[PDB]
């Protein structure tokens, strides 16, 4: 459950990400694929090599949804509805993977926002990603 | 495996009373019902739209027999699961693209099926040995992933 | 999300447990301690020997909480307010443990309800125990 | 836990620039902040109610030092993590009663802290290599639980 403080933290950190969102997105995916190889089982149709355009492209979509999620932090369920549909009915990614990607996004953020990645913001971001994750797998069964 | 000799016997003794035919199909059908997202691997099996459609789908049952026969084979080699399942591990990664988390889901469903099937005979200690075996089989099957 | 069908399934199943609830809760715990030994780290003050008085006692308490949860399926957050607090601020049991106990509860039920434990009921009960777990850890952070 | 020769180098090289003290206190404090339930073990440290409170607590700093000191010694023996951590493993279980899940959380927070600290040098491949190490260590420390 995001407090006002959390929402404040997130808006702030995502703010500094800004224009770089999509790059971080693709960075995070790469860190994931390398760190947790099992996640590659979901992208057999992808060129998973370094700088693959597919990964760059995918990473942009993922950053865009997150931006959309920060903008509607107070109504993620509705703001992310088509995406929760897609995940629940089409992609059907086992829920443990969300925790793997969330970890790699924090890693990305930490490595790019030294001044901004304080303990309190880290804590907020962790909670935010967990919430997006809950929304995305909310329609599994 | 990392099972005490008492555990090893308990496992074997019960397994002898299992109808691999029947149990495989129930175990894979219940995986598909309880964890519907798992249906993602079986679009070619036809209709899995409802509990009943899943439970009575013959491809479900036949595949279950197959899974459980492979499972049964590793029981004869508790000591070299890694070895008994290396080929199957490679196949599941390279050819099928199955996230190994699914192996763990199936292991817990099977535990539930054995309990349902055996009742009071499936005691705490017997389940504990079976928990060790299903964990052992999921790890062996995840072993060649990359 | 518990549908009307889930709720009927749970009430039915649990109706059947009836008076054996405390006996099943003790059994579920014993099953958890034996299969997942790391869960014993939360009960260093308990005699975990088979049939121990502390286990039996605790077992009845868990069972009663579930009974209550079934009686208030439509109002769980409110019904389990006291437990959510207790777990979040005192006990502080890592959330993975909830998944282990739920599994052992389902196994106990399966071993005792031959007739009722159908795939549909099994799915309903699994969804119910995950909901209870979610309420109990909802105030963690 | 298989580190290729290059992973080993990467791990080693970065670790030679780490100030255990500093990093230890930071990793332990972040743990306490992001996953507050982990404070259940450190009631005697005092007031851990605010991030500021946690991060500036000297007990948290000293403990972080102790923990990462041991961590650091294990890096010297990546070939025998199990034997190296056996005694600490038995201690955590029998005396401290620490759910091994916390070792996984601390490992992930540690990775976050090295990325924070090193920035761009903490590349995907370096992270992958550290991911293998923190899992190896968590597994070594959970090994003697019963
Ligand atoms: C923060 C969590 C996540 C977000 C915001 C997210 C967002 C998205 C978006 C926006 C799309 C594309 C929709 C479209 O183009 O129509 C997508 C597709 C996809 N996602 Fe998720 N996703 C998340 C987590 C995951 C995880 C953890 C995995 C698996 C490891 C995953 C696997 C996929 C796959 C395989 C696709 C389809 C890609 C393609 O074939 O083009 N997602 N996701
Ligand atoms: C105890 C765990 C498992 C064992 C021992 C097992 C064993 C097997 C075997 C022996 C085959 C056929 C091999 C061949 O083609 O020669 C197979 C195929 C397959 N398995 Fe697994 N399996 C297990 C778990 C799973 C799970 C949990 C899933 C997904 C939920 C899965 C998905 C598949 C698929 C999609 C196929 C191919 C079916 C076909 O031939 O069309 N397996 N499995
Ligand atoms: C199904 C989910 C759970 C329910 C419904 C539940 C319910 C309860 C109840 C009713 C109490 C007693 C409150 C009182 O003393 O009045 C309690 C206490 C406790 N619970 Fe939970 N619990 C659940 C999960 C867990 C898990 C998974 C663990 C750890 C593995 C756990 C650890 C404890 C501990 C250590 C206590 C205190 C025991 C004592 O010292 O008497 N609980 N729980
Ligand atoms: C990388 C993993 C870890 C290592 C290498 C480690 C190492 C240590 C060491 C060397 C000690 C001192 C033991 C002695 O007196 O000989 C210790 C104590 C302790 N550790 Fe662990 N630790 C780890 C993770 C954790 C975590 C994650 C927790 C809880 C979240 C924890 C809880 C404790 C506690 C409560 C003590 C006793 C503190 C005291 O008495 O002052 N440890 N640990």
């Amino acid at each position: 459950v995001l407090s006002p403080a959390d929402k404040t933290n997130v808006k702030a950190a995502w703010g500094k990400v800004g224009a770089h969102a999509g790059e971080y997105g693709a960075e995070a995916l790469e860190r994931m694929f390398l760190s947790f190889p099992t996640t590659k089982t979901y992208f057999p149709h992808f060129d998973l090599s370094h700088g693959s355009a597919q990964v760059k492209g995918h990473g942009k979509k993922v950053a865009d949804a997150l931006t959309n999620a920060v903008a509607h932090v107070d109504d993620m369920p509705n703001a992310l509805s088509a995406l929760s549909d897609l995940h629940a009915h089409k992609l059907r990614v086992d829920p443990v993977n969300f925790k793997l990607l969330s970890h790699c996004l924090l890693v990305t953020l930490a490595a790019h926002l030294p001044a901004e990645f304080t303990p309190a913001v880290h804590a907020s971001l962790d909670k935010f990603l967990a919430s997006v994750s809950t929304v995305l797998t909310s329609k599994y069964r | 495996m990392h099972l005490t000799p008492e555990e090893k016997s308990a496992v074997t003794a019960l397994w002898g009373k299992v109808n691999v035919d029947e149990v495989g199909g129930e175990a894979l059908g219940r995986l598909l019902v309880v964890y519907p997202y798992t249906q993602r691997f079986f679009e070619s099996f036809g209709d899995l739209s409802t509990p009943d459609a899943v439970m009575g789908n013959p491809k479900v049952k036949a595949h279950g027999k197959k899974v459980l026969g492979a499972f049964s084979d590793g029981l004869a080699h508790l000591d070299n699961l890694k070895g008994t399942f290396a080929t199957l591990s490679e196949l599941h990664c390279d050819k099928l693209h199955v996230d190994p988390e699914n192996f763990r889901l199936l292991g817990n469903v099977l535990v539930c099926v054995l309990a349902h099937h055996f009742g009071k005979e499936f005691t705490p200690p017997v389940q504990a040995a079976y928990q060790k075996v299903v964990a052992g089989v999921a790890n062996a099957l995840a072993h060649k992933y990359h």
